[PDB]
């Protein structure tokens, strides 16, 4: 009863009855950085994406060795992402990507599927499509089960995966050089050399291992 | 396409004609016809809805549904859809089953009723329909009478269906 | 400034074969207001032609009025020779696409004689495409009327009663003015705009006559 | 103290809004499979191009039972809305039944709807989550 | 709090004691009856009041559901009220506003059943304490009578009787019914069953009995549309009843 | 691009994706990125929780009801998101190939054939080898205007290298 | 249009025509100029009545003026086709004259006159006829005393002149722009015109 | 619950690809209306039934969008009926004209309906217009839909305190008959309905009233089969 | 298109109370939709309201506001016109987004002996001598400020409203038809009718 | 952004001619551009005319029919205040579509003793006995037209202008700072000129 009677017992104008408003200007305590997928603010308004508009080449390819890529969000060390588009949104959500991946390893006690991961990457993205987050994230790993993996992933939620993926402003230079090259049994070096070649064709390496992904400047 | 195109009841003496272009547009629900011109996704919900609908009737009355019934069911589920209706033009024809009264009705897209006697027409070329079925019509055909004023009517109007409906049988025929 | 309206109200030419019919309501209408119940619609132009723009009704007196000047120069620089019906659709024709860009609102029919004495019935576009027409109705109520007669003149979709086409028959013209009547009764019944009463010109080779016939006032 | 409900949109949207239909893989995302809403397709951002109406329609009634409480708290002072409250939470709470869409026999004297009706009471418009077990723990909070 | 534990439950016997003391409720109540005949039907019942000073034409024991259905109780008056006022708010919602036209008594029985069953799940409350008579006619399945009990339990009856006398009423019903009464021979065997079953004064103003009948275009209202039907309900009026008395 | 052809014995489905719903049921669709794959793998979840509850594969009629019923649920909500879907399958009660196109409105009609020419080649009573010989045809006649090939049996769904 | 007139209405009757005018100019909602007079009498056999814009109409009543002038080095028929003219050439020239104009008269052969013309130059006859929402109030109760031109003969003018009235009344009461005072112009074939100036309802 | 509004962004994807008149006399009220209905310029249905009733007293007449008045109409006579079996009491115009507006205001005038609500009850009788956006006012005579212009200007011409009985339904019958001349709209025959205070309400449906066929064998039938159900 | 209340209203307190008149045109475009409205509002027996704006609007908020008065009534007795004009107030304000309304509020309250106040269509409050709104009133201002007194009579002051709002009427179209006044003091309410006739002739 | 003539001017026909008053307030927006403007504007000696609408077309205008004038009396002698007015009627009309232009004309003529026109937005041309004109006068049609009469002394249409304009002044914004006033008599033309302190203690 009392609750109730409360209710109807200056706060409302300023709209600190909201407790959500509360938690955002940091009145009940600090829940605000407490909580994972973080709440974003929306314009009260009956059209909000109005509001709201009116507001680089890189390389993979799978091999022997694992995955040469050729701004990599270092989302674990074990997996690898291009950031692309919004460099803001990139960096947000990648790094929130980064945090659901250690919560996934430690509740399962395995690393993650990069299926895995590049799906949930994908169904946030797509969850929030038509409102910002330009994105292109291409997400690279290995593990000892999926072997090299390699799969975009775009503001539009497309996912998609495939052994080579050029991207970029010389994506068409890139894939044609590399296609004149390109082999599943390269040798360690000789695949640094060609992704090399490749990417000087276009004008970082990061070689990914089972043990994690290296970066070979 | 199979959207729209147009549908056509009519009424003689103790018996009624539906027809339509014709994928189909009639249905039917016991002894009451539905013909149902439009978005063929919408004709096919309407379809499902009025089956649901008339088939828990017949369960909760043990009885089948009456077409004055039925047309007010749907009437009623129409204007249910007030805001976003269905693109659809409706026709319900049929038989009372007590008193043998022949029965058509037509609807717009949120279920005013026409409930007109002599003849009703939905849909794409309904002008064109309209002043056909003016001229042709006569009240009081017999069923076969009736049906060559339907069918010349349909024919004229632009492959076609005619169901012939007495109260104990019904007769479904085809056109070129 | 919109410098167009609609006035309602229809037209319709019937080519016989020594005979045209063409009629037409007489009522004027504006919005949903009567303007008046009796305008004649269709005109004797002389030489045998009868004609009506039908559509915005300005434009229609605009075209006519200025088809009968041009009959008159015709006559005056051709020694008062009879018009041909073909040489009266050449010039509506010119008449008409000399506002290609500023077009006269109305779809016009005339009707008239041949060389050969045939009945003959034209209809124009705006921009004055026309055809040679056995016949055409025109106006709110066209897809009414035309259907109908469309199955009581020809015999279209219609078959020898079991032997799954009935041959199409010539008609007195008196009988297509009694098809004329029925028809434009069965439009007043069902369409709005259908006026308060049917006027129709019979075009001979003994001249035009003209018929009027009282319809439904509401 | 209103007539027309003003408090009609959301001010803050994320993934996580909707509880009670999160996915158990990844805490941050709706469960498509269990939202059976035809896929993620209904996305929250297709939340725009409202009917003009529609968010004022919902919450009518929310709105003209604010009004009433206010007037109530005006000139009756903080006992008598708390009463009506108070009256009203226990029927709310006590009537708990999976089966039955009609509204309770006793809601509709307190509301005073014994003698009317309107669209919701003539029109009371799955393979997941249907189940009667589905409404006990959403009415337990299981 | 979230939960409310269910006051009705089975015994160890299987039964559900809170029905069986709603059906006791009943048991203690005033008699009604009701009786079909060939082309109607009766319901009557006692108007007991708690002192000559009240006035009795607003003991409105027998009430109107549709033009075509009514209903009387024994038992908790107020009960039967809020029922009543539920049963026609459904008529309309459910039925008249779906099919534009009055739900058959059948169909009106059952949502009045499912009403008072729910009553019997629920954890907030108690069963209700009546027992409702339902007459009414359907074009298509006539003159029908059902008696619904606090279980929401019905049946279609030929004649019943509920509360005090029921028993007694039942006997009398069971030997004077058959199957060839008029309405008039049903409201004359009612009044007599009625009489046998009434404790102290017997008169017009102690007693209430209404008919399922023809309809009655002098109770419709209004003239001029001929396929519309006057209302086949028809309370008698106490002057209407005391001249069946003095027979 | 998808493509589909009834045939006498298989149902045979081309496209320039595709989701098996069953082991006697396919599914390809078109459409915009995302909305339609996100589409498609919220209907072979719900195909799959079916078979696995009822271990018993549902017909293919019922699929594309089930199909079609999905989508114009998912309209309801939003802006109607470009999508067109053939679901091909063999139903193994009556014994014969089943052929649907459901229309982004959710418009589902059965077809001998469709996409998203045959008819002055496409006969009911072709035995797959001319079924696969009609498609070669078509898609050389696409080539002409400007692929991965499924067949569904009596022995499931094949790949075919003779794109 | 700025400032504005409000309706004209007009019958004909046995022996010639009446017309009926408010008298008053509108600026918008503002009543801002009374007294001012649209019945145009056009010589002794006609007068044009005039409605919208005041300022076009001051430039119709004086190109009628300068008819008058020029035939006098007329017909009600050849002022309404110069009329009409001048009007349909306007409108295809892109720059109407605001104005729907009656023509009422008696011909010299003693035919009763009345034609309609507006700004579009559409144009009808009627034996009554009225103009804005004289046209939708007015017409009807003309028309219930002059349904048909058979009923011309049997309309006196003391029962066409009390319909104008009534006329004018219910105007008065049901259009927000009328004023209580008004013009009435009789054109008789035998009396002659006869311009009742300033009436009131009443 | 309500009227769904399920597919307004798919209908609009899609998008992108009368005379009634009241007469109050001096011991009743008479309202009518003409009997056409019309589609665009084409009549749907001659001889439709305008006049609805909210209760055996209290009539009702409406334009705009006819399902809506329809609806909206049926909806008030459910809840007069409920509210007069709670009261036990004979239902008020009153009553009827407010929870009608009510209604027509929740829906803020989405529910495109306008009426002329008519009737008699225990305080006399009662004739007022309700508009889609929930406004109303009091009339003696009111006249409603495309020719209530020329039903309004028979009205101010002919109407007077007292009419009787009789000369209230001449008068309104010559309004609705001035509609049907001068408005397209209207047309056909004239509905009335009478109520007096007194009395039950008198309805008086068409209260004024202002070969081609082929021989048998001629359509080519295809093939024929039965149908049972 | 709703229903607008173009309208002329005016409130004036006086010796022995306060004094509301209005028109009684209400109009539709230039259609008049009833001559005769009675646009006079009794929210409570002494106090009483002219609405302004859309007519949906203002019967709902004012309808609204005589459940909450008659509420309070039924509490603590009779309100002040202060009292009622604060609801007035809340309501107009709170749905100032949603809803169009502008209120004239006059009221004999015996400890205050009669009040005026008006509600803009901002929802402002302004207790005033007199009050004018409405499309009207603009037409009046200055004769309303030249010739208004405070402590007129009872007699003095229906003279004063009667010429104010006949030249509102004369020079306004949106209003007009009869004039409608109550007279609210401590001896009751008294209704007042002037006819055109009685108010034109000035 | 083009100036518009935001104004109350204000002429008056008395016993013995014309008086033409005006304030003398122009604003751009809430700015006064200048607040003491002689809008006061001669185009003959006895013929005066005030502007309204835009102040460059209403100043050409003017200019043109000032040459047009001069040159008339150059060949004719002293022009009378109706052929002004007809040269002010045919430069509004025949530029309408361009020019936005409202005229007051005030002007003594001893074959007419003193005459007023004016010429609104639409170019209509009326004779009144006195017009108002400019935002500030629709805040005072109702004072004008009860105070205004018929052959007043100087004196009394001096008191009257000063008064109606003192209370456009009052309640209109785009209006104020002194009041200019010519007054046109056989006597000759003088000017008139009342400043705030003597107007607005009134």
């Amino acid at each position: 009863m009392q609750a109730i009677a409360d209710s109807f017992s200056l706060v409302k104008e300023l709209q600190y009855d909201n407790e959500q408003n509360l938690e955002s200007d940091f009145v009940t305590g600090a829940s605000q950085f407490q909580r994972l997928a973080p709440s974003l603010t929306v314009p009260p308004i009956a059209s909000p994406q109005q509001f709201l508009r009116a507001h680089t080449t890189t390389l993979a390819f799978r091999f022997q060795g694992g995955i040469i890529v050729a701004k990599v969000i270092e989302i674990n060390p074990f997996l690898l992402g291009t950031m692309a588009g919004g460099a803001a949104d990139c960096q947000f959500w990648e790094t929130w990507l980064g945090s659901q991946c250690r919560l996934h390893e430690l509740r399962e006690k395995e690393r993650i599927s990069v299926a895995a991961a590049s799906k949930i990457l994908s169904n946030l993205v797509y969850q929030y499509k038509g409102a910002g987050l330009s994105m292109g994230t291409m997400i690279c790993g290995y593990t000892r089960k999926e072997g090299p993996t390699i799969y975009y992933v775009d503001s539009d939620g497309t996912r998609l995966k495939g052994d080579i993926f050029c991207v970029g402003s010389g994506q068409t230079f890139a894939y044609g050089v590399l296609d004149s090259n390109y082999k599943w049994d390269l040798s360690v070096e000789d695949a640094l050399y060609l992704g090399k070649r490749s990417i000087l064709a276009a004008a970082n390496l990061y070689h990914v291992t089972e043990d994690g992904w290296i970066y070979h400047g | 396409s199979i959207n729209g195109g147009i549908v056509v009841a009519m009424t003689g003496k103790d018996c009624v004609a539906i027809a339509c272009d014709l994928f189909e547009k009639i249905f039917h629900y016991g002894h009451v016809f539905l013909g149902i011109t439009g978005l063929a996704t919408d004709v096919t919900t309407l379809n499902e809805m009025f089956r649901y609908k008339t088939n828990l009737y017949k369960l909760k009355e043990e009885r089948a549904i009456e077409p004055e019934t039925f047309t007010q069911l749907v009437s009623s589920s129409l204007y249910e859809r007030r805001f976003g209706p269905y693109f659809v033009g409706p026709v319900v024809a049929g038989i009372n089953s007590k008193s043998g009264k022949p029965f058509i009705a037509g609807f717009d897209l949120i279920g005013c009723i026409d409930e007109a006697k002599d003849f009703i027409v939905s849909g794409t070329a309904s002008d064109q329909l309209f002043g056909m079925c003016e001229s042709l019509y006569e009240p009081n055909l017999e069923p076969e009478d009736l049906f060559e004023t339907i069918s010349q009517a349909l024919l004229n109007a632009a492959g076609a269906v005619v169901y012939i409906i007495k109260k104990d049988e019904v007769v479904k025929r085809y056109l070129k | 400034f919109n410098p167009y309206g609609d006035n309602g109200g229809t037209i319709l030419g019937i080519a016989g074969e020594d005979f045209a019919v063409l009629a037409g309501d007489t009522r004027n209408i504006t919005d949903y207001s009567i303007n008046s119940r009796y305008e004649p619609k269709v005109f004797d132009c002389g030489d045998n032609i009868v004609m009506s723009a039908n559509g915005f009704a300005a434009d229609g007196d605009a075209l006519v009025k200025r088809f009968k000047n041009s009959v008159k120069w015709y006559h005056f620089d051709h020694n008062d020779k009879k018009l041909s019906i073909n040489s009266a659709a050449r010039n509506i024709q010119h008449l008409l696409y000399g506002k290609r860009f500023f077009p006269y609102y109305v779809h016009t029919i005339i009707a008239g004689l041949d060389e050969d004495g045939k009945g003959a019935v034209y209809s124009f576009d705006p921009v004055g495409s026309y055809e040679r027409e056995q016949c055409r109705a025109g106006g709110a109520a066209a897809s009414l009327i035309m259907p109908f007669l469309d199955n009581q003149v020809n015999f279209k979709n219609q078959y020898e009663p079991g032997t799954n086409k009935k041959p199409l028959k010539y008609l007195s013209v008196e009988e297509v003015i009694k098809l004329v009547r029925d028809s434009f009764t069965s439009a007043t019944e069902r369409h709005i705009q259908v006026g308060d009463g049917l006027e129709i010109l019979i075009v001979t080779k003994d001249g035009v006559r003209k018929e009027f016939y009282e319809l439904k006032r509401d | 103290m209103n007539i027309v409900p003003q408090d009609t949109f959301k001010s803050q949207v994320s993934t996580d809004q909707d509880k009670s239909v999160l996915s158990s893989a990844v805490p941050s995302l709706p469960d498509t499979l269990r939202q059976q809403e035809g896929g993620a397709v209904p996305l929250s951002t297709q939340l725009n191009d409202r009917h003009p109406l529609e968010s004022t329609l919902k919450n009518w009634e929310t709105t003209q039972r604010q009004r009433q409480m206010e007037q109530y708290r005006q000139i009756f002072g903080i006992a008598e809305p708390m009463k009506r409250t108070m009256e009203m939470e226990i029927v709310n709470r006590t009537d708990f039944n999976p089966l039955s869409t009609n509204g309770s026999i006793h809601r509709d004297i307190l509301l005073n709807k014994e003698c009317s009706i309107d669209w919701e009471d003539v029109y009371p418009g799955t393979m997941v989550g249907d189940d009667v077990h589905s409404k006990i723990e959403k009415q337990l909070g299981i | 709090d979230r939960y409310s534990f269910s006051l009705t439950t089975f015994s160890p016997s299987g039964k559900l004691g809170q029905i069986d003391y709603a059906l006791t409720a009943v048991k203690q109540g005033v008699t009604s009856l009701g009786i079909k005949a060939t082309n109607g039907v009766v319901i009557a019942t006692e108007k007991k009041s708690s002192s000559p000073l009240a006035m009795s034409e607003t003991l409105s024991k027998v009430s109107l559901l549709t033009p075509d259905i009514g209903a009387v109780y024994s038992g908790m008056g107020p009960d039967y009220r809020v029922l009543v006022d539920k049963s026609r708010k459904v008529a309309h919602t459910s039925y008249k506003r779906i099919y534009g036209e009055y739900p058959p008594t059948k169909l009106l029985v059952s949502e009045v059943a499912k009403i008072m069953q729910e009553a019997t799940q629920s954890g907030g409350v108690r069963p209700f304490g009546v027992s409702l008579l339902i007459a009414g006619h359907d074009e298509f399945n006539g003159f029908s009578l059902y008696q619904v009990d606090p279980s929401g339990s019905y049946f279609p009856w030929k004649a019943t009787a509920i509360g005090k006398g029921s028993v007694a009423a039942k006997t009398f019903l069971e030997k004077r019914w058959n199957d060839e009464l008029e309405l008039e021979d049903a409201i004359h065997i009612a009044l007599l069953t009625l009489k046998e079953s009434v404790e102290g004064e017997f008169n017009g103003d102690t007693i209430e009995l209404a008919i399922i009948g023809d309809e009655n275009p002098d109770l419709l209202g209004y003239t001029g549309i001929p396929t519309d039907k006057g209302p086949r309900f028809r309370k008698l009026t106490s002057q209407e009843i005391n001249d069946r008395l003095e027979a | 691009i998808i493509l589909g052809i009834r045939v006498q014995d298989s149902v045979i489905l081309a496209s320039s994706k595709t989701r098996q719903l069953s082991p006697h049921t396919l599914m390809s669709f078109a459409g915009e990125a995302g909305d339609t794959v996100q589409f498609a793998e919220y209907i072979q979840a719900n195909i799959q929780l079916y078979s696995i509850r009822e271990d018993y594969e549902l017909s293919p009629q019922a699929v594309s009801s089930f199909v079609r019923q999905e989508l114009a649920k998912s309209i309801r909500s939003r802006r109607p998101y470009q999508v067109n879907v053939l679901i091909g399958g063999y139903d193994k009660k009556k014994n014969k190939p089943e052929l649907y196109q459901i229309d982004y409105l959710g418009t589902k009609v059965e077809l001998p054939y469709g996409a998203h020419l045959l008819d002055h080649h496409y006969r009911p009573d072709m035995t797959t080898e001319e079924g696969l010989d009609l498609l070669k045809l078509c898609v050389q006649e696409l080539e002409k205007r400007m692929v991965i090939v499924k067949i569904v049996d009596k022995d499931g769904i094949r790949q075919v290298d003779d794109f | 249009p700025i400032v504005t007139g409000t309706s004209v209405i007009s019958m004909k009757y046995d022996n010639g025509v009446i017309i009926a005018a408010d008298n008053l100019g509108s600026y918008g909602s503002l009543l801002r100029f009374n007294g001012v007079e649209r019945l145009i009498p056009v010589g002794d056999n006609t007068v044009v009545g005039i409605s919208g814009d005041i300022s076009d109409m001051q430039h119709i009543e004086r190109l009628l003026k300068d008819l008058v002038t020029e035939n006098a080095y007329l017909e009600p028929s050849y002022i309404f086709e110069y009329l009409a003219t001048v009007m349909y050439q306007r409108r295809s020239k892109m720059n109407p004259l605001w104005n729907a104009i009656i023509v009422a008269g008696v011909q010299s052969n003693g035919d009763q006159f009345l034609r309609y013309v507006n700004l579009l130059g559409v144009t009808y006859s009627s034996p009554t006829l009225a103009t804005g929402f004289g046209a939708h109030m007015a017409n009807p109760l003309l028309r219930k005393v002059v349904d048909r031109e058979s009923d011309i003969p049997k309309t006196t003018v003391q029962v066409a002149e009390e319909a104008i009235v009534n006329a004018m009344r219910v105007l008065y009461y049901r259009d927000a722009r009328s004023s209580r005072n008004f013009s009435l112009a009789i054109i008789d074939k035998n009396t002659g015109l006869t311009f009742k100036k300033n009436l009131q309802v009443e | 619950a309500g009227l769904s509004f399920d597919n307004y962004q798919r209908n609009n994807f899609l998008a992108e690809n009368t005379t009634i008149v009241g007469v109050k006399f001096n011991n009743g009220v008479v309202i009518a209306a003409d009997t056409r209905s019309t589609q665009g310029p084409i009549v749907a249905d001659k001889n439709c039934a305008k006049l609805h009733r909210i209760s055996p007293k209290i009539w009702c007449a409406g334009a705009g969008t006819a399902a809506d008045t329809e609806a909206v109409t049926q909806l008030i006579g459910s809840n007069i009926e409920l509210h007069s079996l709670y009261t036990s009491r004979e239902p008020r115009v009153v009553s009827a004209l407010q929870m009608l507006k009510q209604h027509l205001f929740k829906y803020q005038g989405h529910i495109g309906a306008y009426l002329i609500v008519a009737g008699v009850d225990p305080t006399g009788s009662h004739l007022f217009s309700i508009h889609a956006h929930g406004s109303t006012d009091v009339g003696y005579y009111l006249s409603l839909g495309s020719g209530s212009l020329a039903a309004m200007a028979v009205l101010e011409s002919h109407w007077k305190q007292d009419l009787t009985k009789e000369e209230a339904i001449k008068l309104a019958s010559d309004a609705i008959q001035a509609g049907i001349w001068n408005d397209l709209g209207s047309g056909s025959n004239v509905d009335v309905c009478v109520m007096e205070i007194g009395k039950d309400a008198e309805y008086l449906r068409n209260y004024l009233t202002p070969s081609y066929k082929f021989p048998r064998g001629t359509t080519a039938v295809l093939k024929e089969s039965i149908v049972n159900i | 298109g709703e229903v607008s209340l173009g309208t002329s209203i005016m409130a004036v307190t006086f010796k022995d109370g306060v004094i509301l008149g209005a028109d009684s045109r209400t109009t539709t475009g230039a259609y008049i939709a009833n001559r005769v409205t009675d646009k006079l509002t009794r929210v409570h027996d002494k106090i009483w309201c002219c609405r302004s704006g859309s007519a949906a609007d203002t019967q709902a908020i004012a309808d609204i506001v005589q459940y909450h008065l008659e509420l309070y009534t039924s509490q603590y007795g009779t309100p002040s016109t202060e009292t009622a004009a604060s609801v007035f107030k809340e309501l107009c304000y709170e749905n100032k987004d949603n809803l169009t309304a502008g209120i004239i509020v006059a009221g004999y309250d015996d400890k205050n002996k009669g009040e005026v106040y008006t509600i803009p269509l901002g929802g402002s409050v302004h207790k005033l001598p007199y009050a004018i709104a409405g499309s009207g009133s603009t037409f009046i201002y200055g004769y309303c400020d030249k010739n208004f007194r405070e402590n007129m009579s009872k007699e003095e002051t229906v003279d004063f409203i009667k010429h104010s709002l006949s030249q509102a009427i004369k020079w306004d179209g949106s209003s007009g038809g009869v004039i409608r006044m109550v007279v609210l003091t401590a001896a009751g309410v008294e209704r007042l009718i002037f006819y055109p006739d009685e108010y034109e002739q000035l």
